[PDB]
RNA sequence: CGGCCGGAGAGGCGGCCGCCCCCUCGCCCGUCACGCACGCCGUUCGUGGGGAACCUGGCGCUAAACCAUUCGUAGACGACC
RNA sequence: GAUUGUUCACCCACUAAUAGGGAACGUGAGCUGGGUUUAGACCGUCGUGAGACAGGUUAGUUUUACCCUACUGAUGAUGUG
RNA sequence: CAUGAAUGGAUGAACGAGAUUCCCACUGUCCCUACCUACUAUCCAGCGAAACCACAGCCAAGGGAACGGGCUUGGCGGAAU
RNA sequence: AGCCUCUGGCAUGUUGGAACAAUGUAGGUAAGGGAAGUCGGCAAGCCGGAUCCGUAACUUCGGGAUAAGGAUUGGCUCUAA
RNA sequence: GGUGGAGCCGCCGCAGGUGCAGAUCUUGGUGGUAGUAGCAAAUAUUCAAACGAGAACUUUGAAGGCCGAAGUGGAGAAGGG
RNA sequence: GCGAAAGACUAAUCGAACCAUCUAGUAGCUGGUUCCCUCCGAAGUUUCCCUCAGGAUAGCUGGCGCUCUCGCACACGCAGU
RNA sequence: UACCCACCCGACCCGUCUUGAAACACGGACCAAGGAGUCUAACACGUGCGCGAGUCGGGGGCUCGCACGAAAGCCGCCGUG
RNA sequence: UAAGGCUAAAUACCGGCACGAGACCGAUAGUCAACAAGUACCGUAAGGGAAAGUUGAAAAGAACUUUGAAGAGAGAGUUCA
């Protein structure tokens, strides 16, 4: 017989081998088409999630009841220090496919990034590129790299740029660059491939790849939470109080006459730790780490032009279970995927985004920064000793 | 007595079984092909390593319901244990079999663990009691280890 | 034997130039010869085949992986960072 | 949602709409056990009687998965020196 | 249909682990689930059963003892767990 | 009564070690709503001792009755009896 | 051919308790399941020493604990021997 | 027997104990029924039966024969025509 | 021919009751040994043999302690029947 | 010739004592019992009631050396084995 209340489906199918992720930084699946008139830029980039914080700001969306009225927005802030660029990979375009052309690695390359060639390092003789770095200087220092980018030339299609993380400018515990492939959606390979020729042994600050209110996508990581019923996996309902085998349980599997269980029937399974492409996010503030001119410039973190304190984006007792932030960061509307520290992959909008809520100018009024361990009651540390002043340790 | 495969050079092959003795011939059994063609130090300190729990034994024939395991990697495995009393039973009869080559004169040193065979051997009763006054049979498996080290070097 | 090309769709191939030494070979004719094995079968080659083990010379080489340990961003164990 | 063991029914209320059905009249080693449908009892009718009654009524044990498969996750696997 | 007088009729204080209905109080019964604890399960050393078993174990449709795992035709199939 | 302790008696009731996954079995706690839950308020929680007050219908005049409904309650220093 | 260590068969006749796959057959034996289910009711153990081939489990000391006098304490009946 | 009555209880047994025997009780009803080869080869219909899951009798079957015929230049007989 | 392997074609698991079984009908994990139309009496027909209007056979008797014998042989008994 | 009485022989013997034999069974057979069998064991009791034969010819039943806490081994020896 049918079903006597009709109801939805829990969960998407269209997610769902959910399994444990393969991999761990976000990998990008897909990057914008490369429109050939525009100027050469790269399409991602690599962050770290650290904590999130109040952002309060004025709207501008007339017509609604909140138009030039303060609200305050959840943000993210995405630690990402500077990439750098180690070497060009060309792809060629195929009927089986899109196939891959000639890797060229610079001549140095790190010792973060050698870190992400040996599963044990310590006990190895760090060896990785030790003979293809002798190219670079020699009579074959133009056979094996020079005809080859002349190669990329004539048969390449698209090209990307190999570039790693600085994983020492962060306070983790990690010392394995991260590694990606960031496509070039520039125009007219020769000239996408003569700025990367360039850009060898080169840093790249996030202000390159992102502007201020961009709606840019974030890939990471799910949150990690192991076997999971099939309550708290797929959401399904509690069976009553009285029955007898367990009731956070799916009472009927299936059918008798398909005499197999389906592909979409709810079950217990890993739960957390998927791959998501998060779309559509917003960029309140590109930041910038507190360099120094004569000593720390850790204002130019939060120092909003309404409130003009001199705020770090760190809060008291930094971000809780990860570090204090100390270079360039994003700030990102809402929730991102990931738990703190997790390598966060920052790409541009596929889309054509043209809607009223986005497009929408951002200005920061003020910007929380009291401790996240706990319920912080004031923001500043001085602002601390101008209530209870001077306390017995003293 | 006769083993089964009786030695290439009966000179320089020393022997040594043991009839009846208490431990799981499917643990003895996992435990006794790990060693197998090991040259004696080698497999001494292996045997060692079983019961410290630094190297385990790969469950390949009687691998039901035996758990994963990191060491098991190295024999190209998944499952693998680390039978205790198995690796003591067969560390004495290794340990009398390098006494057999001493008294027999041949180098300690150049032994290779070529030939080795557990067999199940008549099972012992006890009894448990189950639900509605049932009682099944509680037995035990013991077993019949016999090995024969030569010198090959 | 050296150099310059051309070819990328999974290229795997050619092509085009210098120099050394050596040979004179497709077609008609003469001229003889070549175990003529005594009527008999798997003949004739792509074959320096493909793969697996071992005896000469020249140039180069100089590891990582897994365990043990540690970490949790991960966990039923495995696995993973 | 109210009533009902109910399927079915009827109403209240909301809504964009409160369409109709199949999957062993989907689905008890998934549940519940209210209804049927044991043994206890109670009435009405019938039967001389034991008893009968799709006539009511109240009380009445709901087992076993470690096997193969499917499915969900989890290690791996031959190849690629 | 088919009540009714010791096959007892009508009442009824107290009493009831007797059967119903309603209201107040209360509440994770529910909207809608969440987390915390103990013992498990889980892995390990030790010790070790049983029910069950033709052969066995991926599907669609067809026919067929009129609902196949095996047969026909398709779909497909990768060790050990 | 329960709860803690002397006298006396044991060594966690046929094992240990490592972890804190899912389901469980026992215990706990939940914002707002409060029986909309279900066949039904199933289980659970509300009440709870004492002192002071206060007490209905009904009645076989014994009861109902701890009806219902309210208040008070520690420590200390005194006083009175 | 082998192992085995004391008896055995061919033909003509006679006599049978005379030929097994099966009977949820009888008795005995052995697998797969499986090194799996399991060794989870009453809060609890730890340190040092002794003994010893060998100690989480014995013994002594120390510490923490429970039974809490309607006992896990001290004595008897029936029963046991 | 015993029952404040449920057909309750009477040594894990009760709408009628346990033990041995009569006993290999009876079964128109299930289950099984042991070597080869060769030749022949059915029935599920008739009447009667407390007959309708069985028998009795008819048929259909086989075995055993016998009486003759004459392919022994020299045949009457029969027939799913 | 029989051991292993390869291939092309064929090929559903046996026993059973059944109009119909590979059956989503039942018995069957596996292997050993055991295991089911017997004897007696009474008829009936067929067949072999002795004698033949007769022919026995029993019970008795006469001959052994048996070795073979509790046999064989013999008896107006032989016809009482 | 009743109402009173005695009696050897042929006749019967799955108990008992003592024997003899067999076209019998041969250790799941033959008695339940080839053995410490009506024993072990079950049941309150009446009763029920098993399994279990074979070293060699002679114990000549493995001294001694050695490894091990020991069980077990390695050599040696006994033996026609
Ligand atoms: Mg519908
Ligand atoms: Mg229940
Ligand atoms: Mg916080
Ligand atoms: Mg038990
Ligand atoms: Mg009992
Ligand atoms: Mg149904
Ligand atoms: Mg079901
Ligand atoms: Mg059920
Ligand atoms: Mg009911
Ligand atoms: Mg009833
Ligand atoms: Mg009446
Ligand atoms: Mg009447
Ligand atoms: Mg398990
Ligand atoms: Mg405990
Ligand atoms: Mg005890
Ligand atoms: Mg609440
Ligand atoms: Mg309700
Ligand atoms: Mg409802
Ligand atoms: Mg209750
Ligand atoms: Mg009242
Ligand atoms: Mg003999
Ligand atoms: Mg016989
Ligand atoms: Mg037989
Ligand atoms: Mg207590
Ligand atoms: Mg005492
Ligand atoms: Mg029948
Ligand atoms: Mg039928
Ligand atoms: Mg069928
Ligand atoms: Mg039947
Ligand atoms: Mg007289
Ligand atoms: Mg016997
Ligand atoms: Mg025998
Ligand atoms: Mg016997
Ligand atoms: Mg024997
Ligand atoms: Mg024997
Ligand atoms: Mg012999």
């Amino acid at each position: 017989s049918h079903r006597k209340f009709s109801a939805p489906r829990h969960g998407s199918l269209g997610f769902l081998p959910r399994k444990r992720s393969s991999r761990h930084r976000g990998k990008v699946k897909s990057f914008p088409k490369d429109d050939s008139s525009k100027p050469v830029h790269l399409t991602a980039f690599l962050g770290y999630k650290a904590g999130m914080t109040h952002i309060v700001r004025e709207v501008d969306r007339p017509g609604s009841k909140v138009n030039k009225k303060e609200v305050v927005e959840a943000v993210t802030i995405v630690e990402t220090p500077p990439m750098i660029v180690v070497g060009i990979v060309g792809y060629v375009e195929t009927p089986r496919g899109l196939r891959t052309f000639k890797t060229i690695f610079a001549e140095h390359i790190s010792d973060e990034c050698k870190r992400r060639f040996y599963k044990n390092w310590h006990k190895s003789k760090k060896k990785a590129f030790t003979k293809y770095c002798k190219k670079w200087q020699d009579a074959a220092g133009a056979a094996a790299l020079a005809a080859d980018f002349s190669s990329m030339k004539a048969y390449c299609q698209v090209i990307r740029v190999i570039a790693h993380t600085q994983m020492r400018l962060l306070p983790l515990r990690q010392k394995k660059a991260h590694l990606m492939e960031i496509q070039v959606n520039g125009g007219t390979v020769a000239e996408k491939l003569d700025w990367a020729r360039e850009r060898l042994e080169q840093q790249v600050p996030v202000n390159q790849v992102f502007g201020q209110d961009e709606m840019i996508d974030v890939i990471g990581v799910t949150k990690g939470k192991g076997y999971k019923g099939v309550t708290s996996r797929w959401h399904t309902k509690k069976l009553p109080r009285k029955t007898h085998r367990g009731l956070r349980k799916v009472a009927c599997i299936g059918a008798w006459h398909p005499a197999r269980v389906a592909f979409s029937v709810a079950r217990a399974g890993q739960k957390g730790y998927h791959h998501r492409t998060e779309i559509n996010k917003k960029i309140y503030k590109i930041g910038q780490g507190y360099l120094i001119k004569d000593g720390k410039l850790i204002k130019n973190n939060a120092s909003t032009d309404y409130d003009l304190s001199d705020k770090s984006i760190n809060p008291l007792g930094g971000f809780v279970h990860y570090g204090e932030v100390t270079n360039d960061f994003v700030m990102l509307k809402g929730c991102v995927v990931g738990t703190k520290k997790r390598v966060l992959t920052l790409r541009k909008s596929l889309l054509v985004q043209t809607k009223r809520r986005a497009l929408e100018k951002i200005d920061l009024k003020f910007i929380d920064t009291t401790s996240k361990f706990g319920h912080g009651r004031f923001q500043t540390v001085e602002e601390k000793k101008a209530f209870m002043g001077p306390l017995k340790k003293d | 007595v006769r083993y089964s495969l009786d030695p290439e050079n009966p000179t320089k092959s020393c022997k040594s079984r043991g009839s009846n003795l208490r431990v799981h011939f499917k643990n003895t059994r996992e435990t006794a092909q790990a060693i197998k063609g090991m040259h004696i130090r080698k497999a001494t300190k292996y045997l060692k390593d079983v019961t410290l729990q630094k190297q385990c034994v790969p469950f390949r024939r009687y691998n039901g319901g035996v758990g994963r395991c990191a060491q098991a990697k190295q024999w190209g495995w998944t499952q693998g244990r680390w039978p205790k009393k198995s690796a003591e039973f067969l560390l004495h009869m290794l340990k009398n079999a390098e006494s057999n080559a001493e008294l027999k004169g041949l180098d300690v040193d150049s032994l290779v663990i070529e030939h080795i065979q557990v067999n199940k051997a008549p099972k012992m009763r006890r009894r448990t009691y189950r639900a509605h006054g049932r009682i099944n049979p509680y037995m035990s498996s013991p077993c019949h280890i016999e090995m024969i080290l030569t010198e090959k070097e």
